[PDB]
């Protein structure tokens, strides 16, 4: 949507991922695991929630109206009752088309929002100890054993530790 | 630091958001099938087919509609002083007394059925110089011939049908809605032999306002023996006021009031079952679940129901894009 | 990997978007004139100012309205049986026959007018004792006298009016719909010349309903050498009903059933040419296209139409910002 | 807009490009040249349409309605019948009004977005390769031919082929 | 290059925005309390209470109804040719002249109410045979009997009561609008006392219209001494076109015409003090600024006003979120 | 919002900065200081009062209308008139709620992006010179005097006049 991760530089989801909405997969020196995140999949979830919320606020009560429905054929005034019942049905029926719409267009944005954001909170956290390889992946430059992996996912992840080896790894090499 | 800290390996770490193998289709400013992880439907569209008889006070017409309760032809006799927060108009209700018609059914109808009462109070109207109680083969009550409960037919007392002039008082706290009529018989013969005077005349009146109808001689259809017809007329007297009824022939005179009310009753044609269960939103077509904020069922309702819309499905993204990794 | 690159330079790549020297300003949540690269309007605001003839079927009134063309008025014969879409009523349409009203002639044009025919039977009434076809030279037809070709002017026969009562049973499975009317004389001296008791009297009736008109004499202006004025009314039979027409002086009969009709049918009232090209939506400023969503030609509309709005102009971007790179 | 892309870090567009939306222009070792994009192009240009075609859905028909015209004076039933009209004249307005209100933000954000993805796809593409500028232009740190600036733009180039000729352009120098 | 000769270090930049100890909730699409730097309210919710008698012209009824002051009851003849864009009808107002009751009040008030003038005409009238001025203790003219300033009470004169039969063309450029009435009488001998004949009957009639109204003789409510009643009716001929009054029994006759203007005039019935200030936009319950969008003071309103809304509050967040240093 | 900078990676507000409303905090060799940033700000405040102006933008004025107030019972007619005007009420006031709840959803997110916009802008402008700590704040690595600081501020900020102090600084260290 307007931030162009999911179904974007992401490029497609993982029917796998069942513990949560966005999340982790890496591969390192015990090997290759998944992990989903679940800051990121309480706040899509709460928004969401709360947008569902207020389209579910109050059915207003009516009781003794017009009638709508008439057996004989009387002209004038029956002519008018039938209009302001289909003038009002047109109305409402072009808020509710109009109100999902607007709201399905706002919930694929902000939940592209999420997973970008945290894309970029991971980059943040990485500093200069990864590059991103351009497809939601970032390829570490240095060891990186199970903890920490847990460290860049529970977000306590210090860059400092790592500097120079990432930076040895990252730069140096032949050119 | 550490010394030579050595073990030049790399990791990749991905981020990745789920998906469903199924997924939904939903509407969108810019697309109108984008397919979603979830989604939720917003237009309520299936009645339980019954109407339930709980949280409002559902009266069941049976085979008497509103007006000939409050009337009282004899086979509606049940519905005496009965309330309602809806009264069900049924299909098959059919009336079975003297031939009537109201001009103006229509309000009359909304009038009562919005008032949601039909408790009746006698008052004691003396009508000096006529015979009361008159009635007819075609409104049998039991046995006999009979009338209309609420209203009194007066007719001539041997030779004579003299200026009925009455008054009836509002001295109560609350408005009064008299139910009166005027009798228009067949036959120029058939206006002399009831009321004497070749033409009758009917005035109701309260300082507020005055009515005077003229009856109408002259055949009309056959029903349920008669070529007669009485029209209904009302008139609500406010407190402080008085009703003044005045006639020279022709007059069904009125027994007393209905006390009328304010209210959230109101009444509805309908067909359906009543049933024991709970449910605020009624439909003709039987209640409804208010939880979605939009109905397709149908646009006459009472109680706290959805807005009809003229979709009948309209879902709202509850869910991320889907994006699947195959799709099993 | 490669050898020496002697050389060693570098290159720059610049992303940008295109800009238009033209442009076009829009309205935004935050501005209301921003300029974008394109826009398309979305109020239609201008006619053809011709009625298209298709596909809809207008039937031109021509110098008739539609109550004349239903009524009979000689100068209206042609539409007979005739049928419409949209019937397109002139500003120069005008009456000349016998001086009529029509009581709620709203609710007559509408009725006729959305059932879309004026498809007449003639039923067999027979009128025992009146002389029919009474006419006057105010609705000439031809070189005589004449009255509308729908409706019966009943007279006495020699010194009598007897008290008529025919009935007309509702068969079909149709309704019918039958225009009749009371004729109100100028004086005294005309309603006995003509009905010879003092004082007519019209009932109609079904098992439904009643009318009852009793005329009104006394000098209306002079309409075409006449005083008097003749009122017109309606009546729907159901199927199984059945008309009782009863009368004792100043019917004006019917001659027989208009029938109706349920469909799009309705009547506009325009000055507009009618054309051959083919068009849904008409106003009555001519035929207007329905490719844009909303429209400023008119609130009155007949067809697929958009809706009408009080802006004359919308315009949606459908490009991007404009941000032109040279000076103004 | 929302992006800052349009009318903001890119500081106008170009009346010169008249073959797509978007796009690029370049400088290197064989001479200048520009060239559309065609895929953020085309994606603008398919919201846009969309957007589009939805605001031209059926136009409701209808047949006989009430009079909206009169000649005498009436009263209590004519004035209802002009209020009817002239409240719904009025409800359709303001839904005229907001919905190109609402549209036409949406559509100057959209596009805004559109060029920033191009922008961030490029950058994600260069890798080590290149420095921002910060006015939507990349210098790219080595030999560049038109095959070269080809493959950026066609989404081939491959950074490894050229990171150590970039690395030691852009950082080592003296300092 | 630049060379830096001694120090080695940093610096730390960080950006950050404003947060204000107080913040306000404002609704959202997703949260419906979400705490925002400032907000604004678009509703107004209050009245100052007193009706500003500018911009508009705001005539006070005092305890004058518009239709009493329209037929001239002596306590409003302060009324005379009067103005008005808004008049005020008070709680209070009372009539105290003939006891009259008028068919279709509802529109006659209306009519006159957005004609805006009560610009009375006198036109010659000549009633040849009968008795005009009558008048009634009921409607004391200062010490005298009297009755309505613009209509005329026509009697017998000796002994006869003769067919009232006048003309009155339109030969101006403008609509007249003409009030005129019948006088139901009491008792068959009131009937004859006044008009002789036994049976009235007032015809008033156009070239596009006519009405004739028989009287209704009969006992009402003692209203001021009286329980007879007169009934109010109106007709407007258009330029060109002519009246003829036509009767021959208890008309009330017109004493000319009202002249009927195109306007913004209205009615509004409240008891809020005028008082001189400017405001655009009236309510019944006083004047209310127009600088926010919706309004909750009353449904009904004259002027620029706010659109009435159900909800009593809604802010508009005018600025970022409030994400405060320690509480809030 | 969209964006995640406000309530998002700056992690909260400055309830001390009443000069504007965003800006700069620093820490120099010189000392510690604060300035709001006028244009962000008027850009926050132009948008934010074209959408109040809009929203003000001309009550339509009606004169004689509806009776909407009755004191007798009259049924059919009556029944009309009060369904008309409740109906013309619950569309207006759905359109209010509507219209508010948009806009500040709106608000929140432009302000979110002016935040965000304001970030990448001095991100830009700094180059290869600093490096983001994640929480709004550059790390600037080379001697930045208050001259230097108002340079980034006031936009004239040349990356190359320290180049390679700041490349030294941040790269070169032992790894
Ligand atoms: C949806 C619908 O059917 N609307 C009808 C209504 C309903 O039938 C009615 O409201 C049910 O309560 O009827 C309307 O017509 C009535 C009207 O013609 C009056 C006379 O003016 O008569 C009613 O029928 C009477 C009949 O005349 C009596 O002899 C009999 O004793 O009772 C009948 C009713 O049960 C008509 O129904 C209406 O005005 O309300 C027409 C609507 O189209
Ligand atoms: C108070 C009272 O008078 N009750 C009478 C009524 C009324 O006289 C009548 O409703 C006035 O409209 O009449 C009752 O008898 C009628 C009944 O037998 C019917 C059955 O058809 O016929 C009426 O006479 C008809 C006659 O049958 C027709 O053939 C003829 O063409 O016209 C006559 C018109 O009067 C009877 O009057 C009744 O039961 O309704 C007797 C009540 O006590
Ligand atoms: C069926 C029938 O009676 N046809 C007559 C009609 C009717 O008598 C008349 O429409 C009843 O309203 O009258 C016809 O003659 C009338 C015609 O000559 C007009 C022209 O003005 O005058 C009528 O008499 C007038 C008289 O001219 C006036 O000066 C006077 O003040 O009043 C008189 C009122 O009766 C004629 O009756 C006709 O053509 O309309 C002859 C039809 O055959
Ligand atoms: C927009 C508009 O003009 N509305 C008018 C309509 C139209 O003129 C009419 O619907 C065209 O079909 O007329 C309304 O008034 C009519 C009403 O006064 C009746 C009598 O109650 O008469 C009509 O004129 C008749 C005239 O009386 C006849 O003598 C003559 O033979 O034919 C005339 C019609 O062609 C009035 O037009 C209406 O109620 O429909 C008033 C609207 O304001
Ligand atoms: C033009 C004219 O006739 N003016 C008379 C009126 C009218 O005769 C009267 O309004 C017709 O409705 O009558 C005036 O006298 C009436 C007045 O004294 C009232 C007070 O009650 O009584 C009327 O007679 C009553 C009588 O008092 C009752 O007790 C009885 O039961 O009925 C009688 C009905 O006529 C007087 O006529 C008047 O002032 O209104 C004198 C005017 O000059
Ligand atoms: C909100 C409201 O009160 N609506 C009422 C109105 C208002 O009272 C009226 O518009 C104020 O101008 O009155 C309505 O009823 C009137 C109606 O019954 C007519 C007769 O048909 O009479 C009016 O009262 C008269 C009374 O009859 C006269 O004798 C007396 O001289 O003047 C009185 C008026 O001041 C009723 O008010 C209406 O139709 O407009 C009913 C609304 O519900
Ligand atoms: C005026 O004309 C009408 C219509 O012609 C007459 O109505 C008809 O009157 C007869 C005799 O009363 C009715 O007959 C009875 O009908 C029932 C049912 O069919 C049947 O059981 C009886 O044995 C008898 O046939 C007839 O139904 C009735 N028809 C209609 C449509 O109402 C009326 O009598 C005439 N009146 C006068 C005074 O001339
Ligand atoms: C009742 O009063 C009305 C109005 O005064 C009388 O109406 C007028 O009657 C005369 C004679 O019939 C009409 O004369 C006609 O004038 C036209 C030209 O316009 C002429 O062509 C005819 O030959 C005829 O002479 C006059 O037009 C008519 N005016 C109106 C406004 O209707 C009516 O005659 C009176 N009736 C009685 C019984 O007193
Ligand atoms: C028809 O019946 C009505 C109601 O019974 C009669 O109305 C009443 O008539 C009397 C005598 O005119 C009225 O009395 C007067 O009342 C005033 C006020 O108290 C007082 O000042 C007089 O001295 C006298 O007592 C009474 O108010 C009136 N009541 C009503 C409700 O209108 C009417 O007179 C009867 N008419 C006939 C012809 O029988
Ligand atoms: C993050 O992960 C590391 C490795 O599992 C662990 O030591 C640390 O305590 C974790 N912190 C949190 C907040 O979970
Ligand atoms: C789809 O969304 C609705 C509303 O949020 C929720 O009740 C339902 O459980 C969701 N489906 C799944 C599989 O989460
Ligand atoms: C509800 O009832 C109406 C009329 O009885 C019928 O046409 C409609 O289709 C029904 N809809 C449902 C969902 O039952
Ligand atoms: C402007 O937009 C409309 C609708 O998308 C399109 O038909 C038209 O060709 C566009 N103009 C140009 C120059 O592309
Ligand atoms: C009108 O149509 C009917 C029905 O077919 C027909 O019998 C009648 O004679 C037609 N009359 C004319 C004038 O066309
Ligand atoms: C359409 O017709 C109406 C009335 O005939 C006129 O006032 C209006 O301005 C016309 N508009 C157009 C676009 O023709
Ligand atoms: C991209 O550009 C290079 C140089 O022109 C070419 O060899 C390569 O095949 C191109 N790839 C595509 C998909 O166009
Ligand atoms: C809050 O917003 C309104 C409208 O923009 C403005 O008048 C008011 O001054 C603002 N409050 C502050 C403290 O800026
Ligand atoms: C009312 O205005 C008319 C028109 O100028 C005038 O002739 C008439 O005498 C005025 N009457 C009063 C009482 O002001
Ligand atoms: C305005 O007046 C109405 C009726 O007089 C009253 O119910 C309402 O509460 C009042 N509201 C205000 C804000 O004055
Ligand atoms: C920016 O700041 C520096 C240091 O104060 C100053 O020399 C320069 O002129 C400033 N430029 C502007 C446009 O303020």
């Amino acid at each position: 949507g307007l931030f162009g991760a999911i179904a974007g530089f992401i490029e497609n989801g993982w029917e796998g991922m069942i513990d949560g909405w966005y999340g982790f997969r890496h591969q390192n020196s015990e090997g290759t695991g998944q992990a989903a995140d679940l800051k990121s999949t309480q706040a899509a979830i709460d928004q969401i929630n709360g947008k569902l919320n207020r389209v579910i606020e109050k059915t207003n009560e009516k009781f003794h109206q017009i009638e709508k429905e008439f057996s004989e054929v009387e002209g004038r005034i029956q002519d008018l009752e039938k209009y302001v019942e289909d003038t009002k049905i047109d109305l409402w029926s072009y808020n509710a088309e109009l109100l999902v719409a607007l709201e399905n267009q706002h919930t694929i944005d902000l939940t592209d929002s999420e997973m970008n954001k945290l894309f970029e909170k991971t980059r943040r956290q990485l500093r200069e100890n990864a590059e991103e390889m351009g497809n939601g992946c970032f390829k570490i430059y240095h060891k990186c054993d199970n903890a920490c992996i847990e460290s860049i996912r529970n977000g306590t992840y210090d860059h400092d530790v790592y500097r120079d080896e990432a930076l040895n790894n990252r730069f140096q090499i032949k050119g | 630091q550490d010394l030579p800290g050595n073990d030049n390996s790399t990791a990749t770490l991905c981020l990745g958001h789920h998906a469903v193998p199924n997924g939904t289709l939903v509407k969108t400013i810019t697309d109108d099938q984008i397919e979603v992880t979830n989604a939720t439907e917003l237009v309520q569209s299936s009645s339980t087919g019954k109407i339930c008889n709980n949280p409002h006070r559902i009266l069941d017409g049976i085979d008497c509609t509103l007006i000939d309760a409050l009337l009282g032809d004899p086979h509606c006799d049940v519905f005496q002083n009965e309330t309602w927060d809806l009264f069900v108009e049924r299909s098959k209700a059919f009336s079975n007394c003297y031939p009537y018609d109201v001009p103006d059914y229509a309000s009359l109808r909304s009038l009562v059925a919005s008032s949601g009462t039909l408790e009746f109070i006698t008052e004691g109207f003396t009508w000096t110089g006529v015979t009361q109680n008159g009635g007819s083969n075609a409104c049998k009550r039991g046995p006999g011939s009979g009338f209309f409960s609420r209203l009194n037919w007066l007719t001539k007392s041997g030779s004579t049908y003299p200026v009925l002039n009455v008054t009836m008082p509002n001295n109560d706290n609350f408005d009064k809605l008299y139910i009166w009529g005027i009798h228009h018989p067949s036959t120029n013969q058939e206006q002399t032999s009831l009321y004497v005077q070749a033409s009758g005349r009917v005035t109701v009146s309260t300082r507020r306002s005055q009515q005077t109808i003229i009856p109408n001689i002259g055949s009309r259809p056959w029903v349920r023996g008669l070529s007669s017809r009485i029209s209904i007329y009302w008139t609500i007297v406010k407190p402080g006021d008085v009703l003044v009824i005045n006639s020279n022939g022709n007059l069904i005179a009125p027994r007393g009031y209905f006390k009328m009310r304010t209210g959230k009753s109101s009444i509805m044609r309908s067909d359906a079952p009543i049933d024991t269960c709970i449910s605020e939103c009624i439909t003709p077509n039987g209640s409804i679940p208010n939880d979605k904020p939009f109905q397709n069922v149908n646009k006459i309702t009472y109680g706290a129901c959805p807005k009809y819309v003229k979709q009948n499905t309209l879902k709202l993204a509850t869910g991320m894009r889907n994006v699947p990794e195959k799709q099993t």
